């Protein structure tokens, strides 16, 4: 036999990274993959996504569909692999990218790449821009802040140095690669749902002009 | 199934290539010439199971991240001193 | 760089050269301390600030909440307007009037900048995509790789929502001083806040602590 | 480009300097300039739709045109519609030539393209050819009210600074345009007809870059239509 | 940066500064 913890906490780690949660970088390798598609092989509860990993090693460039309580299942079924919220967004994130690691072959280094294979007709930046502006503005805001309401500042000193203490052995830069990675990874996502062309470019512009200023 | 044996053997090899500890070598044996024709012995095996071991731990596609960066102006010695004096009033 | 000392009568001479380089190690290592330091500061005063906003729930859920929405204006207000006191340590005041809108789905969720601001003609408003901001702030994060109960991925979760309304503030800032058309051009381009802010910014940035890069960022664009 | 506007006292030196891109306010010109000519267009389509209502107008002119047997009123709104053009190129004018009248053409055989109404004096008064199917066909096109028709910067700037009962649809402002647009170039022909003769009428109807000769120095001194540019899609390959 | 470090102090000493020592091959190691 193998041992299912092993399997099982591979395929935990490999769903996290692939569907970007796990901001946590981390290596990955052939054995990981064997370990995590055993897992789902042998994980009766998540045959469904087992047979989902099949049919993104065929061509992969039509995803398949499923029944509404398919669906459920397979969200059940994953939330309960991962822990947790998940929904059908983070599956296509599954397919996309347990495709394009089938498609990748045998190596000795990891080619990095970034989304897509995800939502199908092109749009473009610029009329994404102008389409959101459409729907936002149409929208009565529900929101009031009447008067110059002062900024609520908390002047509890023994406060302020309460909680510096208690973040003071935080690593703090340990703290700007996680957001700083989140943030890059909420924007590749947001663009790869709308299927817009991600400017990454523009993207690392943010930066020069931060280093600049 | 014939074949479990040399999977619980690939299974094994990976992260580290561990170790290889009769009838079931014959069994392992003749399922593998079955699987190719030519003659094999155990350390036609252990060469596969090496190739296999490899493989697991061969890299993958991975894709990018945020990555950090450890990283003229010179203030004058009349603010310097304007924020040094009040706090030299302010002590006690 | 040398120096010399040496006695005035006699021609003996005692010459010291002096290092450069020891003296540039020690201000970086003061500068960076201080940088970690003050840094560290800023994000305990806004912890005490969203503190005296008077939330128990912690932001995490304070923004999967649905519908508390009341709160979620307060407290956007509040972080825009603690970044607006930032670079503006004399402002403790925001405009009088203040207008949000909670959008809730991708087609009213523009990639890259789930916060935004456009006028409905009388007040500006602070258009918020609560799905993707939770879904920002539900990611796992790599607190480990190099008596109120805080923790280091709450500080990851402080300075990540910081950094989206600082963003979003240099956008309502390029707004408010440039016309929507320069909004929009910042927008579309984010070198543009380069010019916009030597101008007035730089006359600094808790991200210009940093230098940021991506991975085989050439070979993503290819 | 860059206006740098200097900002002191005389009584020290010290300066201040105010650089100023002259794009934003040129843009807020050329809104400006959009709105009012949106605004002038459909006023002008109000007062001419509130004429039609005054006109007695009961049936949507559609129907209007649909009726074959009441030629009464098909002469009426053709008068009414001329009339209104000639009063935006003529403020001042509101009537004309005392005697008047009007021809239908209700076939091929009678019917010209491009030019579904025209005119041949009797060579004493002008004579108002009407293509009554050419219209009602042309009505009874469907119409495509609901697909928006176009810088992409620019255009995402004027969208985000835009901080966007009598029974009418704007199926019938369609219909209403189109209708004036017809008789627009229609009565531009007339009016080379009444200004330099029937040969020059006819070379202008086979000709219509004559209009520029003609009426750029009169007309210029514009159109409802040079509100926008016009032009057939991919009409460089087209040509070829 | 034991060389900066100690250019205030050693210079004004080290007995393994005697011979010149390296790691044989470099031109076939570092290749």
């Amino acid at each position: 036999l193998i041992n299912m913890r092993r399997y099982r906490n591979a395929a935990r780690k490999l769903i996290h990274h692939y569907s970007l949660n796990s901001t946590s970088s981390t290596e990955y390798k052939i054995s990981d993959v064997v370990m995590t598609m055993i897992f789902l092989l042998r994980s009766e509860k998540y045959h469904s996504l087992f047979k989902l990993l099949e049919t993104t090693f065929d061509d992969y460039t039509c995803r398949p569909q499923m029944t509404q309580v398919q669906t459920d299942t397979l969200l059940d079924a994953v939330r309960s692999l991962l822990e947790m919220t998940i929904d059908l967004t983070t599956v296509d994130i599954m397919r996309s990218s347990f495709a394009r690691c089938f498609n990748s072959p045998i190596m000795r280094y990891a080619k990095i790449v970034l989304l897509q294979n995800v939502a199908d007709k092109r749009t473009t930046l610029e009329e994404l821009l102008i389409e959101r502006g459409e729907k936002i503005q149409m929208l009565q805001p529900q929101q009031y802040i009447n008067s110059g309401t002062e900024i609520p500042f908390c002047d509890d000193a023994e406060f302020l140095n309460r909680l510096l203490k208690h973040i003071d052995p935080y690593p703090l830069s340990r703290m700007y690669y996680n957001a700083a990675n989140t943030m890059f990874y909420t924007t590749m996502e947001n663009y790869a749902v709308s299927n817009c062309k991600f400017n990454i470019e523009d993207y690392n512009n943010i930066f020069k002009v931060m280093e600049n200023i | 199934e014939k074949y479990h044996s040399l999977f619980k053997l690939l299974e094994t090899t990976f992260d580290d290539y561990t170790c290889r500890p009769q009838v079931q070598t014959d069994t392992l044996l003749d399922a593998v010439r079955s699987l190719l024709s030519t003659t094999i012995d155990l350390t036609t095996v252990d060469i596969m199971r090496s190739s296999f071991a490899r493989c697991f731990n061969s890299p993958i596609m991975r894709y990018a991240k945020i990555v950090l960066l450890q990283n003229d102006k010179r203030t004058t010695l009349e603010e310097l001193l304007i924020e040094r004096g009040e706090k030299i009033q302010m002590l006690q | 760089v040398r120096t010399v000392t040496e006695i005035v009568n006699s021609d003996e001479k005692i010459q010291k050269t002096y290092e450069l380089a020891e003296f540039d190690l020690k201000n970086l290592s003061s500068l960076e301390s201080y940088e970690t330091l003050k840094i560290k500061l800023a994000l305990s005063k806004y912890m005490a600030m969203l503190s005296t906003l008077e939330m128990t729930q912690p932001l995490l859920e304070i923004f999967r909440n649905k519908a508390d929405t009341r709160q979620i204006a307060a407290v956007v207000f509040s972080t825009l307007a603690f970044i607006h006191n930032r670079f503006h340590p004399l402002v403790t005041n925001f405009t009088n009037k203040m207008e949000f809108v909670v959008t809730e789905t991708n087609d009213t969720s523009i990639p890259g900048e789930p916060i935004l601001f456009t006028e409905n003609e009388g007040v500006l408003l602070c258009s918020v995509d609560r799905p993707s901001i939770v879904k920002m702030l539900s990611r796992e994060f790599d607190t480990e790789a190099l008596d109120f109960s805080i923790t280091e991925v709450e500080a990851t979760q402080y300075l990540t929502l910081l950094l989206t309304v600082e963003h979003a503030y240099l956008h309502y800032y390029i707004f408010k001083n440039y016309g929507v058309f320069e909004y929009c051009k910042s927008l579309t381009d984010h070198s543009l806040f380069t010019n916009k802010l030597r101008s007035t910014m730089s006359t600094n940035l808790l991200l210009s602590k940093f230098k940021f890069t991506i991975e085989d960022f050439d070979k993503i664009n290819s």
